[PDB]
RNA sequence: GUACGGCCGCAAGGUUAAAACUCAAAUGAAUUGACGGGGGCCCGCACAAGCGGUGGAGCAUGUGGUUUAAUUCGAUGCAACGCGAAGAACCUUACCUGGUCUUGACAUCCACGGAAGUUUUCAGAGAUGAGAAUGUGCCUUCGGGAACCGUGAGACAGGUGCUGCAUGGCUGUCGUCAGCUCGUGUUGUGAAAUGUUGGGUUAAGUCCCGCAACGAGCGCAACCCUUAUCCUUUGUUGCCAGCGGUCCGGCCGGGAACUCAAAGGAGACUGCCAGUGAUAAACUGGAGGAAGGUGGGGAUGACGUCAAGUCAUCAUGGCCCUUACGACCAGGGCUACACACGUGCUACAAUGGCGCAUACAAAGAGAAGCGACCUCGCGAGAGCAAGCGGACCUCAUAAAGUGCGUCGUAGUCCGGAUUGGAGUCUGCAACUCGACUCCAUGAAGUCGGAAUCGCUAGUAAUCGUGGAUCAGAAUGCCACGGUG
RNA sequence: AAACGACGAAAACUACGCUUUAGCAGCUUAAUAACCUGCUUAGAGCCCUCUCUCCCUAGCCUCCGCUCUUAGGACGGGGAUCAAGAGAGGUCAAACCCAAAAGAGAUCGCGUGGAAGCCCUGCCUGGGGUUGAAGCGUUAAAACUUAAUCAGGCUAGUUUGUUAGUGGCGUGUCCGUCCGCA
């Protein structure tokens, strides 16, 4: 939970999310064969110069409440020592102890 | 660090929960968070009020918010308007629209947050330990509870020595799965330190689980 | 019980018997724990019995040591060492190397000014400096307001820095082992004892009897979750018992007997007959029964022990740094190494590998998604791309099995690692550092000392599949069924 | 190496308190009693807050969003005070709670048939596309249509290719007869 790596995983996000049509376009132009080599190369040498740390893939799932990096689960969006606590004490619709 | 966790495996036969909404794994993190920023803030608003349980609903993209307390005179107010003004702020917090209810408990001295509550500011304006436990335990057996287990851990009565301590009146059972074992924890914050209490509250034998 | 003194005796010594000086104790009977190289009984794959494995050999992370700039933090006998880490190329993650800073990257605050803002131009790898093209988004009395930026400090930040010998919370072991206590009464002047002990019995302080014990709490079981026979309800995306057309496909016409789907129940309770046992509890047979003695599996971990482990999920009373331990991004290193070790995968070849018909599972995940087809590629997958928050579509012709052939005991058509090159998935980038692919060299190894570990039934042992982490990166982790 | 035990016998909100009534229970031979208790309700003592008993008005409401407007009901608007009684409650209000509207009906928003910019086209002529830029129309309509017309001074003869003077710091700081770009 450093306030240090609280901040650039924010940044990483509210930056992320705003190159989203300019990624996909030129993400599907450099992946379609029917384009120039030229114009290819022109676009991945200004896509490589954008800001580094706004990369989709160059976050990582960082847990919600405590920012634990790792064992972030897709289901809660919590770390393990959190959604016990969570669902011990019974904040989650339907968590209970189970036995197969 | 022995005992089992009782609200966790009662949950799924009388203990009803805090949160039974249906969110589908995108948005229950964000539901949570308001939940326990909501939940916060109305401690930190009833902190003279005796307040016990909160729950959260969320029917089609609203928030309810029912709390369970004993004096809802100052959170009413006068005329009754109170209510309302806090009602906005937290639909401020959460975002969708809100709504609160009040479920004021008759005679709560049986309530786990509330039964250990008041020992903590006795603690605090530094009355006897002893005297505050003897009277807690005294309180929540005269109305007809069968047991209540409070555990005390550091620096009893503003001690040096962070020990453990617990008394047990009546009957307490944790391995029983059909008795009602209301769980919870609270915390007294004193000029030498901090000291945690846990109380256990045995209500009796309940058959049929749910659907009362 | 010593010296002197008297007596006795050959002697050894015996007998009578002090004083000076030191201390506030020296003791005996009994009780509770503890201990014994004291004894007895009982229990658990604890031994025995078996059956498979680990030390022998590629490889994988993990551990100690070494090197290194660092080889990032802790865990250190069971109870750390495929641990946190449910997946380190940069980001990452706290370590190292160069450069920017100062109420700072991120928190509330005043004096005000600009709507916030979108595209690009440039110097620098970058850290962030200059700036232009621009926008004036909704609103009170216009000594303007919310929102967002900008500056000036001071009111403030920040610490994955340490202290688990201040702690909370959490967890593991003893140990699902069976004990740990209390109320009253009784006994002994009393500390204390009884209950809790003793015989049967059990998984048990489980049940019975006797006994100054009688009861109660935490406790052992049950109440909680599935499986095993049967009942009813609802019949779609499922079934075709019977009937019909039929493109031979359940396609529908139909239906709710069934398998399946989720809701409520009957149901195994020593209930029985016989023996044993104390005319008990119980144990053993047998009968019914789908199941029999707890019917079969899982959570639930009793008071307490280990200054047990984490101030590195988090919070936290004190020290602490306040122009740097706070903070900035790029490149490396966490993945390295003459070594030793825990664990596992991979093989030793005739029950075994090579290929060609061919078969039966459960449970799962799916919209920045799952992703049928098709055109292709010796192969990875490329392009085009249907359907689907799904009893509908995908992942996903499962194998071991089976019938054939084939090889013939050989470093082997075994064993699949190292090597040069080739593309592919993937994320801006795989020299450090991914995985997949297939052509090519085709290592080691041929059941492995002393030791040593796991299992008592649908379990050992084998075969494949599924799930979470995540741009991809599982021999690790968690589950699932088949054989047996 | 350490580890004492003393005073809710200095009940720390009254939850309105304050009064009182039946039973229960801890107490023990069985009971009572204090209260040790909570616990169903009774009534008013006693401070209370709100809607009231005042009058005026017939307010009044609700499906269509507006309306004279329709069975109807629990429906109900302003002004000073309270004499004594009555409902609730206790620093009490949203939700829980109890059942709703009959029709007419302009229809404003909401969708227009001949045209102003963007399509060869960076100024601008394009009817071949179009917008509320023009007739118009109810819970809806008298349907209707942002792309494909060749080509112009269309960045303007010197910017595309001959080529020429000095309205140039040219060169290691350089004055330097000169090499070389316009
Ligand atoms: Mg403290
Ligand atoms: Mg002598
Ligand atoms: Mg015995
Ligand atoms: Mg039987
Ligand atoms: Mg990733």
């Amino acid at each position: 939970a450093k306030q240090s790596m609280k901040a650039r995983e924010v940044k990483r996000v509210a930056l992320a999310d705003k190159y989203f049509a300019k990624r996909a376009e030129l993400k599907a132009i450099i992946s379609d064969v029917n384009a120039s080599d030229e114009d290819r190369w022109n676009a991945v040498l200004k896509l490589q110069t954008l800001p580094r740390d706004s990369s989709p893939s160059r976050q990582r799932n960082r847990c919600r409440q405590t920012g634990r990096p790792h064992g972030f689960l897709r289901k809660f969006g919590l770390s393990r020592i959190k959604v016990r606590e969570a669902a011990m004490r019974g904040e989650i619709p339907g968590l209970k102890k189970a036995s197969w | 660090g022995q005992k089992v966790h009782p609200n966790g495996i009662r949950l799924g036969i009388v203990k009803p929960w805090n949160s039974t909404w249906f969110a589908n794994t995108k948005e229950f993190a964000d539901n949570l968070d308001s939940d326990f920023k909501v939940r916060q803030y109305l401690t930190k608003e009833l902190a003279k009020a005796s307040v016990s349980r909160i729950v959260i609903e969320r029917p089609a993209k609203s928030i309810r918010v029912t709390i369970h307390t004993a004096r809802p005179g100052i959170v009413i107010g006068k005329k009754g308007e109170d209510v309302e003004k806090l009602r906005k702020v937290v639909a401020d917090i959460a975002g969708v629209p809100a709504q609160i209810n009040i479920a004021e408990v008759r005679k709560p001295e049986l309530d786990a947050k509330l039964v250990a509550d008041s020992i903590t500011s006795q603690l605090e304006r530094r009355v006897m330990f002893r005297r505050a436990m003897k009277r807690a335990v005294q309180n929540a057996m005269r109305l007809g509870a069968k047991g209540i287990k409070v555990e005390v851990s550091g620096r009893l009565g503003g001690a040096e020595i962070a020990r453990t301590e617990w008394y047990r009146e009546g009957r307490v059972p944790l391995h029983t799965l059909r008795a009602d074992i209301d769980y919870n924890t609270s915390e007294a914050h004193t000029t030498y330190g901090v000291i945690g209490v846990k109380v256990w509250i045995f209500k009796g034998e309940i058959l049929g689980g749910m659907a009362a």
